[PDB]
């Protein structure tokens, strides 16, 4: 219900270190948002989507981050891939909405924008809504690394190459996930 | 900036084909590459693409698992390999440059891939002789039937290019035998039929078959 | 989005304005592209990013995109515009999607075909097969029915048809139908006939020959 500078924010987080905003109870209207041509996608799960809000809910969480265009499809219940496995995981029973839009004009630079990162290697998948910003060296072989990076001992985060002349599938997209909490104590 | 594709290919069911796309802009630069195909009489179908400087390719859902797309850095050349070929992979295959806004910009010239168990065969050329019981308007029709060749491209001219006005050369049909067939016809003044010579020049480059067939009234 | 729907064809008189629509849920959120394609050629981009024209594309091509429909508008249509047109988007879940394609034809007054039937050649019969060809020359519109009869027996399933592109001078079509049969069957029958139905023929025209009687 102050969805203003969630979407407006000049500044968005890497997906591995995704941001979170807590939004409790006030006046929240989905009549313009849902139909805006300014978003490339906006899809709701567990909600009556094109029947919009007659929901009520106790808290709403807004998670925001940047990924590559062809990875937006991983921000959905039951998906797999580096992003859904190692970076941002939605639960199967997810209840909420996924909003994304092309941010090539903000987030890609002529030399490449190496500020946005994602986790490439992880010992196991994340549980739903977990956020892992650890940077232990990834042991890819059977020999321990002891914090060196040589061969089979990899820094776990990789940078996107965001480069403005690439096709739209390789371009950066800003994502906002709205989770509708509810629980049993309103 | 411009895109040169490799030449036509004929493949048997089950085999594989590797098609190349060489950029004339010298180097691939900072732009993405898509591969698109189009079966005879059908629409355009994205198969996949790659960022040549990123080295990881992505593929349409169908095709996933039997298409491989790669790029040759030093030669400025992209490749699309399709395996376990089947008849319905008969198509023209295009490479194209992806645009910044979500489209495709520069297209290669296309590479025809025919998938069939048939063997290379030149056509035989039969006359479609002008009717003797013929026709008012003063107009007669004659032509040539270019029957059962493989594979596809046949060209046909009349009188070595001197006759073009009334000419209709029909698109080929594929017969259930697996061989193609085409006709070419022309309307002419029925006055001219005993004096003017009409010759259809047929070229089937895949079999090195050229035929000049005189078409005249029958006995 | 995911699927893009186009009418199979639009038919427009010369100098009038052709409108080719392209439907897709929320297509207004996507960046629509339009391609022109002529036979044997690669697609040519004619409108990009909903409404922009590449250098060298005529003024007469315009695009729009709003809500659930995108549209290519071709003003003052001329024969050079006869082609297939494809709309296209990038969808985040389906990747690059093309519409099914719209054929633009130039509208014209009704013209009945001239019909010609060709017997098999003596040369071809030697090899064991007989092809009988029926030619429908320079007609409009494209829809036409060709029915083959052999000693009054309707032939069903043993012919193949082929049609030319619309002619760029007179806006007509031409069509050939080839009837295949074995030499043994050919030479068991006498009367070979091609019956043509077309708007602009008040009743069907039949061309026929008798085998051996020329």
């Amino acid at each position: 219900c102050p969805f203003g500078e969630v979407f407006n924010a000049t500044r968005f987080a890497s997906v591995y270190a995704w941001n979170r905003k807590r939004i409790s109870n006030c006046v929240a209207d989905y009549s313009v948002l849902y139909n805006s041509a300014s978003f490339s996608t906006f899809k709701c799960y567990g909600v009556s989507p094109t029947k919009l809000n007659d929901l009520c809910f106790t808290n709403v969480y807004a998670d925001s981050f940047v990924i590559r265009g062809d990875e937006v499809r991983q921000i959905a219940p039951g998906q797999t891939g580096k992003i859904a496995d190692y970076n941002y995981k939605l639960p199967d029973d997810f209840t909420g909405c996924v909003i994304a839009w092309n941010s090539n004009n903000l987030d890609s630079k002529v030399g490449g924008n190496y500020n946005y990162l994602y986790r490439l290697f992880r010992k196991s998948n994340l549980k739903p809504f977990e956020r892992d910003i650890s940077t232990e060296i990834y042991q890819a072989g059977s020999t321990p690394c002891n914090g060196v990076e040589g061969f089979n001992c990899y820094f776990p985060l990789q940078s996107y190459g965001f480069q403005p002349t690439n096709g739209v599938g390789y371009q950066p997209y800003r994502v906002v996930v709205l989770s509708f909490e509810l629980l049993h104590a309103p | 900036v411009q895109l040169q594709q490799s030449g036509a290919e004929v493949k048997k069911p089950g085999s594989s084909v590797k098609v190349s796309c060489k950029a004339s802009g010298g180097t691939f630069g900072n732009w993405s590459i898509s591969w698109v195909r189009q079966a005879p009489g059908q629409g355009l179908e994205w198969m996949g693409g790659i960022d040549p400087s990123r080295g990881e390719a992505t593929y349409a859902q169908k095709f996933q698992g039997r298409v491989t797309i790669t790029t040759d850095e030093s030669t400025s050349t992209a490749y699309m390999e399709l395996s376990s070929l089947r008849s319905e992979d008969t198509a023209v295959y295009y490479c194209a440059r992806e645009t910044e806004q979500g489209g495709m910009d520069v297209w290669g010239q296309g590479t025809t891939v025919t998938v069939s168990s048939a063997s290379t065969k030149g056509p035989s050329v039969f006359p479609l002789a002008p009717s003797s019981k013929s026709t008012s308007g003063g107009t007669a029709a004659l032509g040539c039937l270019v029957k059962d060749y493989f594979p596809e491209p046949v060209t046909v001219s009349w009188n070595s290019g001197a006759l073009t006005s009334g000419v209709h050369t029909f698109p080929a049909v594929l017969q259930s035998s697996g061989l193609y067939s085409l006709s070419s016809v022309v309307t002419v003044p029925s006055s001219s039929l005993g004096t003017q010579t009409y010759i259809c020049n047929v070229n089937h480059k895949p079999s090195n078959t050229k035929v000049d067939k005189k078409v005249e009234p029958k006995s | 989005s995911y699927e893009l729907t186009q009418p199979p064809s639009v038919s427009v008189a010369p100098g009038k304005t052709a409108r080719i629509t392209c439907g897709g849920n929320n297509i207004g959120r996507k960046s629509v592209h339009w391609y022109q394609q002529k036979p044997g050629q690669a697609p040519v981009l004619v409108v990009y990013d909903d409404s922009d024209r590449p250098s060298g594309i005529p003024e007469r091509f315009s695009g729009s995109n709003s809500g659930n429909t995108a549209t290519l508008t071709i003003s003052r249509v001329e024969a050079g515009d006869e082609a297939d047109y494809y709309c296209q988007v990038y969808d985040l879940f389906s990747d690059y999607v093309f519409g099914t394609g719209t054929k633009v034809e130039i509208k014209r007054t009704v013209a009945a075909p001239s019909v010609f039937i060709f017997p098999p050649s003596d040369e071809q019969l030697k090899s064991g097969t007989a092809s009988v060809v029926c030619l429908l020359n320079n007609f409009y519109p494209r829809e036409a029915k060709v029915q083959w009869k052999v000693d009054n027996a309707l032939q069903s399933g043993n012919s193949q048809e082929s049609v030319t592109e619309q002619d760029s001078k007179d806006s007509t079509y031409s069509l050939s139908s080839t009837l295949t049969l074995s030499k043994a069957d050919y030479e068991k029958h006498k009367v070979y006939a091609c019956e043509v139905t077309h708007q602009g023929l008040s009743s069907p025209v039949t061309k026929s020959f008798n085998r051996g009687e020329c």
